[PDB]
């Protein structure tokens, strides 16, 4: 874990101590007092709760159950049951009627065609109520204690051993705009996509309240009527199409445990810990200087940052002096918040968001530095 | 929508002739089989035939000897003739329509039928 | 070519889970129909092509078979489904009926 | 009102003193300080002020002023006026003519029909604008304040008595995320409803910025043409239909005195209190033990949470240990914060969401805890 | 710049020393410390770089090469290769045939028709992650800092002199409801426009993701069949039409540096800075008394509020109480935070959201208050 | 587009035949009943008479004894006759359609009217 | 049936609220039409069936009545509004017409 | 969809006439101008001449005297007579379309060839 | 009216810019065609109306000129596009080919 710096805790005169420490996964901050074992926190998962259906679009249909009736000139319109029946797709058209197709004179006869649609393979849809984000946090000693928190729900207080009772205020914060994606699932696999890259989809879709499969015609073809027959038929599977377009959009892994939980790998949450009245301390971090190295390389993370992970060899704990720049200034922006190694010979992740374009990224200070080139479009 | 109905004389004299006129409404009587069939009272069904618009007609072995079934494709009405006429013959006589999709091969039918007429 | 049902009389409950068999004089495929018809009226089309079925019959009805023998099924029985049930042959030429299982109240 | 415990406020060697505390409706939280008088402080309602409208739908229509026009074949297609005024709904077809309708020969004639669409009863759909989310904090001794806060300005500073001149740094957190959201208003009613659930609707819609009525064919029905003529027909109406749909829906009761600011019953504000340099009271209240008992049972809210009210007894002013598990520990999220009695037979508000499928809730500690059986699908 | 008050920051008996400050655009923060300089902190600009793409929609289009092709009767339907070709508007239909048009007998033969579609001007659509809205705090002595922050990395630390490390935990607040809205661009300029606005829009459109131009028949005419041919017509321009329109809607201003991206004229940052151990100092401002008249009226900011801008002549450093009633209490927001006069003949900004309806803004108090009329609907 | 217009001579000899003709363009003379009326100058207008398509004529009782009106379906134009006419008659001549909807009964009308012929 | 009407003269400003009434021989129900006349053209239609109006007349222009007694009214006179102004009987069989109220300048 | 065949006997006598047949499938007759064109082996295009529906042709001057082309708007193709013929007019034979849009001014064409025939 | 093309022969790679120049016999405005033939097909349109291009044609093949004097060009030449190359002229009435310049691989 990574301790607290002084100024990351504040004791009062009266009343308690409070700390503000943004803890993010994967990580874990830890706060230390005299005559007292360290209390360990960290954020543990991130995670969506069922969220609600809206929308299903059929990427595979199948047709069944073929009707055609028939209608010579001046006899009116045809009329099938099927026309009726919301499960079935229905044309109306006009044929080529006369002697040989045994009329009563030469004309247009109505003619109507209905068949039973099935949606053999389809892709749900799901809306994420964002007042509803759940993230826990794991507190112990050195005594566990295991803290749900919802995205309303950002006060919620526990018991100690001698640290006593803490109160803990928590918001979140999103890695992507979820009022402007969807989360998509297709069969095993799931992702993160556009409302609009979904709303504009050219294929048949149903209501999560239910309802009939809508626009059938993008799956199914009415050949053109002959004598007094038409040739009906579903359409390919589409599946390569949306998989293909399914690339450019990160996937959310399922959960192992509870596995009705999506957990977002991004984002992090900002806490403030109101304490009883008592003496913290406020480890303070040194600048990193000697050899560092890249354990894997500076990487694109779909969503327009890119992550990478160094090794300490010298430095001790020691602060990581992350910057983008263009000897300038640097114009990006730290992802990352305390960049720190705890001990030697161990990997640690940075983040961070570039400017577009052509910039160089620099890890530390000194010959012993870092650099690494990257492009942004 | 489609709908069968048959017709003729309800009472006929025995070693006579036999004419029914199945009247097709709502629908074309170029496509499928046209076809009879009948029911003596306290028995079940047997088939009687069919015939095409083309006019490939084709009965029931037991029966062909005294059957014709014309088609007119004019008046949309196929009619059923039964020579040497018994009291075996007196049932109910259903006029109904097998079926042809040939553009698909969604096929196997008789699907619309008629009240029947009873025939003595 | 002829089609043997069995039973020709059956008596059953609201409920039951009955089953006609249809048997035929040869091989004809899966070529086979059903159907219902309650006395006064022109029989139904119930099931068609062994298995598949007509929009405006229950999903209680559930027919099965091909090559020789095929079965009808009502899962649960109904009021209305008191009826007399036959089968249909194919030939590809010259049809046939059966003989017809009466379906009575118990 | 509920006194704040003692880490709930910091007293600094220097500067003023901060308060921290999450106000949630129809509750209050009171800070004491010696030599001077209680200032009470509460949420009193958070509102929304006359959101902007988006698309009406018209759930049941009229038709007025009806004509037919008519062509024999080979005279061209039949033109109305009213093709091109958007009043009327207009539909295009053709007729079986011949001798014994008055034509020249034999064929289809072009016939043309529009009648006056006007929309009896429809049912209108709001934006809510988030940033302009409204909330009213009443602080007064034991000398009134009336604070009226918006979600963007959550800072206003006020003067007072003894206490010197106070500053509230102030966040809203919605019960409901608002951009999945439409407010949706049928006559003297209202409710919350889906974005999606409304834009899915099969009713003809008319955008806020006004225009024509679209895709008029929802409620309009054009009988198939005859020799010369065409029965036009108002689809009954559906007011039967959304009332039925809208009742998985939450419905947002209307203001009594403004009676154009919608009241939101869930919710909280997160607050950030800068006071003056001066030492509060910090009141450590005691978890309860004796006897609880439900004055209403646990029932479900409409939005995937459940509340209860319960009544203490012997437990003088008391926290209660509300937890809801599978002996084990609790899976479930506690969203009433500070669930606290302050005297003894008073009733008390205590909101939870609890996990998926069966789960127990348990209230108080002991042999005189409670416990309610909780389904959720 | 205006100096903070003592409640405004805390200093701690151990840790360090936090600041609060709701920091807004165009002001400007300054702290002060005994022995030290002073720390002067604003918000320079909050901005968004590159927001996706969404939907284009093309207000004017332009329709080449052109073919037709004919059926007589019974000979079946017409059929042209640019019915496949998605660059083409194609419609279908039947004309009036016989002996005048070479044809073998009377009735309707099938027609096909074809353009190709190009548009000449289209309007783009963007969507805003609100995860990625940068917001840059600069921050200097009396040795320059800048700060970029992003609205997911609120927290950002930065090295000084005498003042040591600080850490920066801060908040975006957002002008207007960016779920809501698009961003709009045509040619040079560019707007913010409601969602459904544009969703609402009768011109054919692009979606983000490329594709063929939907539903053409917008600006595109086929005139009725005659022997055999047909009039195709491209309708006219539809810039008046939007930019008409686009009116009731802010502009939205290029950068004159980067000019990618998009400033955002309104919106404020809610900070925390954790400081190191140091006593600051608090300079408490007096409630102004004297002569203040306007310098620029109250005035309409096309977002539901108004903005005035007043002098001060005798008030020293002074806070000036804004109020909003119908001698009564006020009913209105004010937006301003920390509406204070540094310096005697300057000119200060105060934003404020009255009530709708007939209301008195009142500047000031005494004789030397002044008092504005104010309608709102 | 439907447009009512009459013609003929425009000049007629005392105690004699009278022939105007309407002519209706861009609609079908199948429906509605089909209308004249006169005005004469400085006074204002006479309902004349109408008829169907089916021929079911009705004239005004004042007049009736001394008028026909023709409907060609054919040409589309339907016909005024005024025999025995005088200088009362000397008028101006619109030819104008009344109205039928009949499957709705959204009915009364005097809808299309045409510009009307000075007869003397 | 005859039809008769008053004022047959009217003197009036552009923007008086004008009202002419009509009266028939007997009941006819709600069956009556008016008609906008200027001298030249031919006659214009404007109310039908008592109170409805034709699209392509001015709102300004308003009917009433049922049975005997029937009145045109023009809520806000304006200038195209100067012509003469006539009514319509039913009968089922045979119609009529009125003497006409000329609309004049004052 | 529009395709254009021509046909007749491949090798004629010299000084004779000469019959071929240009049969247009999949579009109307009515339309363009319907031309021939031939290719002498060796050598490049020579255009022949077109003709309307309406029947207005028009040759190439430097073989006018000897070409008449016909136009049947009923069995839909259009006809090229070559008289006087001799080897200079043994080549590859095609009949192609011309183009006409007239109500919109977008013309120049020639836009459906056949295969051409070789005539000797 | 005659027209005569520049060169009647070429031999280029695959890639090369060509460029046919194609002169009338006087002026005929924008009204010229270009065709491409390879050896036993019949002539295919490329080229309309001077500049304009039809669908069916790479987008490297581009014409131009107006009056007097016309040019084609193939931006980087293609395999298929070995072939020989047409004009055509309007008159008004009757109208006449060039003599072709053929294409061929260096």
């Amino acid at each position: 874990c990574i301790g607290i710096t002084d100024r990351d805790f504040i004791e009062g005169v009266h009343g308690g101590t409070w700390v503000s420490a943004t803890l993010e996964q994967d990580k874990c901050v830890t706060v230390m007092a005299p005559d007292k074992p360290s209390l360990d926190i960290s954020l543990e998962t991130v995670a969506i709760d069922r969220p609600a259906e809206v929308r299903k679009v059929c990427y595979n249909a199948v047709l069944t159950h073929v009707k055609i009736n028939d209608k010579c000139p001046s006899t009116g319109e045809a009329h099938l049951a099927e026309e009726n029946e919301g499960d079935n797709a229905c044309k109306r058209t006009y044929s080529d009627r006369g002697w040989g197709n045994g009329c009563g004179l030469f004309g247009k006869g109505s003619i109507v065609a209905c068949a039973k649609f099935t949606c053999a393979k389809s892709m749900s849809l799901f809306e994420v109520d964002q007042t509803k984000i759940q993230y826990v946090i794991r507190a112990q000693l050195h005594d566990i204690k295991t803290l749900k928190f919802d995205a309303l729900s950002g006060s919620q207080e526990v018991e100690f051993i001698g640290y006593g009772k803490a109160t803990l205020e928590c918001q979140v914060q999103t890695a992507v705009d979820f009022g402007n994606s969807y989360i998509a699932e297709m069969e095993t696999e799931s992702w993160i996509v556009d409302r609009q890259w979904a709303q504009d989809l050219t294929l048949p879709w149903q209501s999560g309240s239910g309802g009939v499969w809508r626009e059938m015609h993008h799956l199914v073809e009415f050949e053109p009527p002959h004598a007094a027959t038409i040739r009906v038929l579903a359409l390919g599977n589409q599946e390569g199409s949306l998989k293909t377009a399914l690339t450019g959009a990160m996937r959310v892994t399922k959960d192992t445990n509870d596995n009705n939980l999506y957990k977002l790998h991004g984002g992090h949450v900002s806490c403030r810990v109101k304490l009883s009245a008592l003496t913290l301390k406020g480890t303070s971090y040194k600048i990193c200087t000697d050899k560092m190295f890249f354990v894997k390389n500076p990487t694109d993370t779909g969503h327009g940052t890119v992550v990478m992970q160094v090794k300490v060899s010298k430095g001790a704990p020691c602060r990581i002096p992350v910057i983008v720049a263009d000897a300038a200034i640097n114009k990006g922006i730290l992802v990352t918040v305390n960049p720190i190694a705890s001990t030697n010979d161990d990997e640690v992740l940075i983040e961070v968001n570039p400017p577009f374009g052509d910039s160089y990224i620099i890890v530390g200070r000194g010959d012993s530095r870092l650099t690494y080139q990257w492009h942004k479009e | 929508e489609v709908q069968l109905v048959e017709s003729g004389p309800r009472l006929v004299k025995p070693s006579e002739t036999l004419s029914l006129t199945c009247t097709v409404s709502g629908g074309s009587t170029y496509n499928h089989h046209w076809s009879w069939i009948r029911q003596p009272p306290g028995r079940g069904l047997e088939w009687i035939g069919y015939i095409s618009y083309s006019g490939k007609s084709n009965y029931n072995p037991s029966l062909k000897s005294r059957v014709t079934i014309s088609l007119e494709p004019s008046t949309t009405q196929f009619s059923l003739k039964l020579n040497s006429l018994t009291a075996a013959d007196t049932a109910v006589y259903y006029c109904a329509r097998e079926y042809r999709d040939d553009t698909n091969y969604y096929y196997y039918s008789l699907d619309v039928w008629g009240p029947g007429t009873m025939v003595t | 070519i002829v089609m043997t049902q069995s039973p020709s009389t059956l008596s059953a409950s609201v409920g039951d889970r009955v089953t006609i068999t249809c048997r035929a004089s040869q091989s004809i495929g899966s070529w086979l129909a059903w159907y219902q018809q309650k006395p006064g009226k022109a029989p139904k089309l119930l099931i068609y092509k062994a298995s598949s079925l007509e929009s405006g019959v229950p999903s209680r009805f559930s027919g099965s078979g091909s090559g020789t023998e095929f079965t009808l099924t009502i899962s649960s029985l109904q009021p209305e489904d008191f009826a007399t049930y036959y089968c249909q042959q194919y030939n590809n030429y010259s049809y046939t009926f059966g003989p017809g299982t009466k379906l009575e109240i118990k």
